[PDB]
């Protein structure tokens, strides 16, 4: 507690591990989060630590056996209230209702972008939004997938995220005019959406692995991509691309 | 963003010619480059376009088979060339980034195709009979000629007319100035003529005739 | 080819006035792919408007375009001194790309009749073997003028050339020269040399003439 070895942990935490083992053979652990203590069988960071908040809530920190995953759970005096799982790569993921079911969930990516679900029901539906660098996409959640939607005029851009995180993008236009109706094709291999108007390609939208969006225009004849892809930094730039 | 075009050309009929257009400040290879002709005193005519990254070349039907458009992508340059020039090719040639509207223009390359050879002008006074006087700058090639009055001190009332191409192939122009009639007896009027291509410089004093 | 007709060939307006320029296509222009350009003497053209109505970067919003199909318009809401120039339209809705013939926007001013001066050949030129007779029309408005040469009352044809200045920046007038050219030997075979000037500012055509040898 001063006879101890310090171990760095995911989630900006540190745990102190005894060198000598306690009265009953196990190593004791001290990690300040409110100070939590516990006893484990290894002399690394792994183990379980308990504690009690000043408001009578009980805290349970579970450090993974390979030191790459902390699980911070907060209970009432018994019933889950919180469950933050932070990882070594800075990635982290909840609030519960009275029935012990998931009520909210925030997925923080390693790069800082977030995916927030609010008002989750028993069937699995709720309100969803993704926080990117510079703008926020909003949509819904279902037990099937996450759909984020951007509207401009009669055009609707839909970004779909499957359960495993696979991104696919759709576009629909309720415009009746063959001269102005936007259609699009999705190339999942290159993760690129090519928009077409009046049987000419107009622009490519690329949804990168860095959770960003780039736009590149074709020439007036729809023949060649021109210039270089420009990164989108504002929500109005997405709507402009959809005009 | 900028397009730099090569300098003015004076050629004889039958000669070949290649002019260039180099872009900077942007990715030159991924925008179409076009060529536009403007004949002396006329409007604009589109000649063709090229996509430098792959040399996709598309001509106006009015110019296909008459000129060749090319690109050297490694040095961000597009070209326009003739195998055998005619006098009818005398024009200003612009290159412009093509979108397919023209959003960035070079300053133009002036191409003069003529059988004439370099010759300095002859300068003749146009004597005053408000009085009008001037001088006649006749039979020179090629353009341009510069005219000033009294070494640049006299500009008010001065009209130096655009040159005219005579049937002989040489150019000619006049420069005139109007002055008070009471000044012809006391003020000196000298027209200064500079023709750099032949390095000819003439200072012509314009006086009332001796019979006055 | 889509032919673009620009009307009128010349607009005469004062500074601060509204300008309306017409561009009409022989066929409907796809997606309103119609551009407008400005060109001043001795300078390259400059893009003002694309897509019929989109203004290019840095162009002042007093320039606006409108129209669709075959009828397009460039409006200059309030003319500045630097807006008097030649304007061209260009369509890129179909190949080949084509330009209109251009409209010149010039400064309107009061009608001014030309002052006509005639210049016989100089004695130094006659020694070189040639004789140029120069007729000067000075500081007139509007630009349209007609000059005809008569030698001993015989109307000339094909032996004169004209040159016109740009509109003057101070008084908005034009000047014109007409040069009748003939050999020294031919000059000595005639007596009366005359240029006849027709212009809106003259009640009837004005003749300036001289007798060879004066
Ligand atoms: C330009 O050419 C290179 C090589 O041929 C090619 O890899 C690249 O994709 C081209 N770029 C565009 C925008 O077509
Ligand atoms: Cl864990
Ligand atoms: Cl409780
Ligand atoms: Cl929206
Ligand atoms: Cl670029
Ligand atoms: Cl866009
Ligand atoms: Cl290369
Ligand atoms: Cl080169
Ligand atoms: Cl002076
Ligand atoms: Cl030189
Ligand atoms: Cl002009
Ligand atoms: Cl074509
Ligand atoms: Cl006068
Ligand atoms: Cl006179």
């Amino acid at each position: 507690l001063d006879n101890s070895v310090s171990v760095d942990l995911p989630g900006e935490m540190k745990v102190l591990v005894s060198k000598e083992k306690n009265k009953d053979g196990k190593y004791d652990l001290i990690a300040t989060v409110l100070e939590l203590k516990g006893t484990s069988d290894k002399n690394n960071g792994s183990g379980v630590l308990e504690g009690v908040k000043a408001d009578k809530s009980k805290v349970k920190l579970t450090i993974s056996d390979d030191l790459g995953q902390t699980t911070l759970e907060v209970f009432k005096e018994d019933t889950l209230v919180s469950k933050k799982v932070t990882s070594k790569d800075k990635s982290s993921t909840e609030k519960f209702n009275e029935k012990g079911e998931v009520s909210e969930k925030i997925i923080t990516r390693a790069d800082g972008t977030r995916l927030e679900y609010t008002g989750i029901k028993s069937d699995g539906s709720g309100k969803a939004k993704e926080v990117l660098k510079g703008y926020v996409l909003e949509g819904t959640l279902t037990a099937e997938k996450t759909t984020l939607v951007v509207k401009e005029g009669t055009v609707t851009l839909s970004k779909n995220i499957s359960k495993s995180g696979e991104v696919s993008v759709e576009l629909n236009d309720t415009d009746s005019s063959a001269a102005t109706k936007k259609t699009a094709a999705w190339n999942s291999g290159t993760s690129t959406l090519t928009i077409t108007v009046n049987s000419k390609k107009t622009k490519d939208l690329v949804f990168t692995k860095e959770n960003t969006i780039t736009v590149q225009q074709y020439d007036s004849n729809g023949t060649k991509l021109e210039g270089s892809a420009v990164e989108i930094t504002k929500l109005d730039e997405i709507k402009n691309a959809l005009k | 963003m900028q397009l730099v075009q090569s300098g003015a050309e004076v050629k004889k009929p039958g000669e070949s010619l290649k002019i260039s257009c180099k872009g900077s400040g942007y990715i030159f290879a991924t925008y179409w480059i076009g060529w536009v002709r403007q004949m002396p005193g006329k409007g604009l005519e589109w000649m063709g376009i090229i996509y430098p990254n792959d040399s996709d070349t598309r001509y106006s039907p009015s110019f296909q088979g008459q000129v060749t458009i090319s690109a050297d992508k490694s040095i961000n340059t597009a070209y326009l060339q003739w195998s055998s020039l005619k006098a009818s090719d005398t024009a200003m040639y612009y290159c412009a980034r093509t979108r397919w509207y023209f959003d960035l223009w070079g300053r133009g390359t002036l191409v003069t195709v003529s059988s004439a050879s370099t010759k300095g002008p002859s300068v003749f006074p146009l004597a005053p009979s408000t009085a009008a006087l001037g001088c006649l700058v006749k039979d020179y090639f090629p353009e341009p000629v510069t005219v000033s009055w009294n070494s640049g001190a006299l500009t008010s009332g001065v009209h130096t007319f655009p040159a005219v191409l005579q049937s002989s192939g040489l150019y000619s122009l006049s420069s005139v100035v109007t002055v008070p009639s009471s000044s012809l007896g006391t003020q000196t009027y000298i027209c200064n003529v500079n023709h750099k291509p032949s390095n000819t410089k003439v200072d012509k004093r314009v006086e009332p005739k001796s019979c006055d | 080819e889509i032919v673009l007709t620009q009307s009128p060939g010349t607009l005469s307006l004062s500074p601060g006035e509204r300008a309306t320029l017409s561009c009409r296509a022989s066929q409907s222009v796809s997606s309103s792919y119609l551009a407008w350009y400005q060109q001043k003497p001795g300078q390259a053209p400059r893009l003002l408007i694309y897509g019929a109505s989109s203004r290019a970067t840095g162009i002042p919003d007093r320039f606006s375009g409108s129209g669709s199909g075959t009828d397009f318009t460039l409006t200059i809401s309030r003319l500045e001194p630097e807006d008097f120039a030649v304007y061209y339209c260009q369509q890129y809705g179909s190949s080949p790309l084509t330009f209109g013939g251009g409209t010149k926007v010039e400064i309107k001013r009061t009608v001014a009749a030309p002052s006509v001066f005639i210049f016989p050949p100089s004695d130094e030129q006659l020694k070189s073997g040639t004789a140029s007779v120069v007729c000067l029309l000075n500081n007139f408005y509007p630009r349209e003028a007609k000059v005809q040469w008569k030698v001993d009352n015989a109307l000339q044809s094909g032996n004169s050339q004209e040159s016109v200045t740009e509109q003057d920046s101070k008084d908005s007038t034009y000047s014109l020269s007409s040069t009748l050219t003939l050999s020294k030997a031919d000059y000595e075979k005639h007596k009366v040399y005359a240029c006849e000037v027709t212009h809106q500012g003259l009640s009837s055509p004005v003749t300036k003439s001289f007798n060879r040898g004066e």
